[PDB]
RNA sequence: AAGUUGGGCACUCUAAGUUGACUGCCGGUGACAAACCGGAGGAAGGUGGGGAUGACGUCAAAUCAUCAUGCCCCUUAUGAUUUGGGCUACACACGUGCUACAAUGGACAAUACAAAGGGCAGCGAAACCGCGAGGUCAAGCAAUCCCAUAAAGUUGUUCUCAGUUCGGAUUGUAGUCUGCAACUCGACUACAUGAAGCUGGAAUCGCUAGUAAUCGUAGAUCAGCAUGCUACGGUGAAUACGUUC
């Protein structure tokens, strides 16, 4: 029983849910083997699937919206955590020792006023 | 009947969205709660100096913010 | 190799194998690429030793001839030195066309630096 | 000489588009507003001591 | 950094390798941004090395990594009152991060006009040696190691 | 550069489509550096310049379509 | 087909109004000195990440051409109004910026995912006539409507290591649009023209995680015309043991 699982990865919303049966995961309609565009390792955001100590426990067909795609992806990665430890709640005490469930490290910031790309300081000439 | 209201101050708008539904829940009036549209800004990058002395400037805004309300049962008590 | 002097390159592509002949290059090359049994297929020096002769027996039905009126540019450009512009003094007295004549480096027209 | 150019400009010398704008309590011709027809260092002062409207500092 | 020892906390799993230090390699021939061209050239030269060497990459790949690996820097130090060198042997998680540099800067050097087949020359002749990057590194191997110097430094 | 007619200044025509009567050669004091050449135009000067030049150009047949009474400079160089 | 049409479903982001981070009970031991390295559970580290905020003062630094201005000069001209030249001129010297020297590259058709913005004579669809720059008409209009397809990348065809199918510098013809008009003095399109150039001497800069680099998006200024400018997202690494210079 896991619903609602949201999923936020820089501008990248995303919203699940989990129905119970096999590791089975879409979005929009569509794959997801051809959809991640480039992404080789779609594998590595089912990787929570892989700590949880068990892969095949419920199917997604899952939503996104928004942001590039590796920005659109791997917060999926995050969305599916929130609503596995609402499938059961013993594990914050037991997907928190990899560290996983959530962080919110970074976005981008600002171009800071006469200056070129937000930290970057243009060349000055001489002395 | 969607009436629309818009101001620069953000709390203004907000006691004036709650004087129009006070004025029409008091009255036999099934409006609904007052509706947040996202609320618009726009931006004046503008340089503080008088003379040439450029890359040392400051920016400027303002900021519109938009309600919505609606009723859907015109009633004598509800008019105006 | 026969269609204005030589032309030269053997073994590429047709299509910009026709490039190297002056007047017709990459986009009418595309167009003027137009007959039965010619289509570029790495067969440059190949393929054709009779269907060649309908792709030049066109080009002489083009009426711009490639290399017969390399003698109207000069009829224009020399027409242009009676002393107008645009032409006139940046060869009677041999600046650049381009708008800047000396802030950047114009050395396009230059000979040096 | 400019306060020739300010009798110039609210009169209309008949072309369509040989007129321009200028600054409303100051005179600048360059970098004037079409918001507020003044201009970016005229504009300032009017900015400061909450006398126009919408204008916070800044910082979003 | 005045202020002491900055954290590491970098990660680096992969898809089908199950090697750690396979995706450093792919984080080094990645310029300028995209990595939506590293992996599609990297895995097609890592399959190409079969069909040109004697075996599978990876038992090939730990030995190329070998051969390759340096021994000895040479941080210079002006001692006590003077002005000369000292060898410094590398602690060892920064040795390998000196090493894959060597492989993809003579991958652009080797003119086998196919950098997915210029690069993988020197995995293969790597676990056999002599290759394009080994000169470098037995020649800077010997750069202090025969020149033993004053090895008491500090730094 | 359009089409519908190559913008002759009016003034000018008038000058010239009553001027061609006669075999006299009084040519121009125009300052108007703007005008095209129409094709009936005779054997005059032109004092096509207004800072200080009246240079008297030639009307001979050029190539006329030129939308310019540009055969006058306007500086030097050496 | 997709209009999200109804249901009126209302939760899921969502869009502007609220609860709570602080060395807190923390283990040490600094001996009680605050504090420092550690462990816990808030999503959260020890000013969570950034801005706005610029102390007494220096440089007789800069501005009378934003305005104000003590004092001296101009007084049928050192004022005034047009037209028309100029601010762009040229053997040269130096700053900043861009686009490139190629095969993890180019061409070619097909092919997905943003943020922030503006638009009531302005933005302009759909279908229409053009090689394109565009021309006509033309409904909808401020989350809803329009500009407005983001682009890089993925899968696939092809050129196969060359002064080259690399690059468009230059140069004539034939147009479009804005305008009273584009010669001095704009911009864009397709037609050929196709130069310099092989990752650059001495030297010299910019950056410590969404950061430099990469292609893009919007805006003001503005009838028309930016590689600059301030804003916005996408892809995203390597490295910092150390204070000797
Ligand atoms: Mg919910
Ligand atoms: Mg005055
Ligand atoms: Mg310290
Ligand atoms: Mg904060
Ligand atoms: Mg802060
Ligand atoms: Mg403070
Ligand atoms: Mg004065
Ligand atoms: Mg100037
Ligand atoms: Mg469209």
């Amino acid at each position: 029983v896991e619903y609602r699982g949201t999923g936020r990865r820089k501008n990248s919303v995303a919203r699940v849910r989990l129905v119970p049966g096999e590791g089975n995961i879409t979005v929009n309609n569509r794959d997801v083997r051809e959809y991640l565009p480039f992404e080789s390792l779609i594998l590595d955001l089912n990787q929570p699937f892989d700590v949880t100590e068990t892969k095949g426990n419920y199917d997604v067909l899952v939503n996104v919206h928004g942001g590039g795609f590796t920005g659109q992806a791997q917060a999926i990665r995050h969305g599916i955590a929130r609503a596995l430890l609402e499938a059961d709640p013993e594990y914050r005490g037991s997907l928190k020792r990899a560290g996983l469930l959530t962080r919110d490290p970074r976005m981008k910031e600002r171009k800071k006023p006469g200056l070129k790309a937000a930290r970057r300081s243009p060349q000055f000439s001489k002395r | 009947i969607r009436i629309r209201l818009k101001a620069y101050d953000h709390r203004v708008i907000d006691q004036s969205a709650e004087k129009i539904v006070e004025t029409a829940k008091r009255s036999g009036a099934d409006v609904s709660g007052p509706i947040p549209l996202p609320t618009e800004k726009s931006v004046y990058t503008i340089i503080r100096a008088v003379h040439k002395y450029k890359d040392s400037r400051e920016q400027f805004e303002q900021r519109t913010h938009k309600r919505l309300i609606d009723i859907v049962n015109p009633t004598p008590k509800t008019v105006d | 190799a026969r269609i204005a002097g030589v032309d030269i390159p053997r073994e590429k592509r047709v299509v910009i194998s026709l490039t190297y002949i002056y007047g017709i290059g990459t986009s009418t090359a595309q167009k003027i690429l137009e007959e039965a049994n010619v289509s570029a297929d790495t067969r440059v020096k190949d393929l054709t030793d009779d269907e060649l002769g309908r792709i030049r027996e066109v080009v002489d039905g083009y009426k711009v001839e490639g290399d017969l009126r390399r003698e109207t540019n000069l009829n224009i450009k020399r027409l242009m030195e009676i002393s107008s512009y645009r032409g006139i003094r940046h060869r009677r007295g041999l600046p650049v066309r381009g708008q800047k004549t000396k802030n950047n480096a114009r050395t396009r027209k230059g000979p040096v630096k | 000489a400019k306060t020739s150019m300010v009798a110039k400009q609210q009169k209309k010398q008949k072309y369509a588009v040989r007129e321009y704008t200028r600054c409303e309590r100051c005179g600048r011709p360059h970098s004037v507003y079409r918001k507020f027809k003044l201009c970016r260092i005229c504009f300032r002062e009017l900015a400061y001591k909450g006398q126009i409207p919408g204008v916070r500092k800044a910082s979003w | 950094p005045r202020k002491g020892s900055v954290p590491k906390r970098d990660v680096l799993p992969d898809p089908i390798h199950n090697s750690k230090l396979v995706t450093k390699l792919i984080n080094k021939i990645m310029l300028d941004g995209k990595r939506g061209t590293a992996q599609r050239i990297l895995y097609s030269a890592f399959d190409l090395v079969e069909q040109r060497s004697g075996r599978d990459a990876l038992e090939v790949f730990e030995e190329a990594i070998n051969n390759i690996m340096p021994v000895l820097e040479v941080k210079a130090r002006r001692v006590g009152g003077s002005n000369y060198q000292v060898p410094v042997e590398v602690r060892p998680e920064r040795r390998t991060t000196l090493g894959l540099r060597w492989l993809v800067n003579y991958a652009r050097l080797r003119g086998e006009k196919t950098m997915e087949d210029r690069l993988a020359n020197e995995i293969l002749d790597a676990a056999n040696n002599t290759g394009g990057a080994v000169k470098k590194r037995e020649d800077t191997h010997k750069m202090a190691e025969a020149n033993k110097a004053f090895a008491h430094y500090r730094w | 550069s359009i089409k519908k007619g190559p913008f002759v200044d009016e003034h000018l025509m008038k000058k010239v489509e009553a001027q061609e009567g006669s075999e006299k050669k009084q040519v121009i004091k125009t300052w108007s550096r703007r005008s095209t050449i129409f094709p009936n135009f005779i054997g005059h000067t032109f004092a096509v310049y207004d800072g200080r030049k009246h240079v008297p150009v030639y009307v001979t047949e050029d190539m006329v379509g030129h939308k310019l009474g540009e055969f006058a400079p306007t500086r030097t160089f050496k």
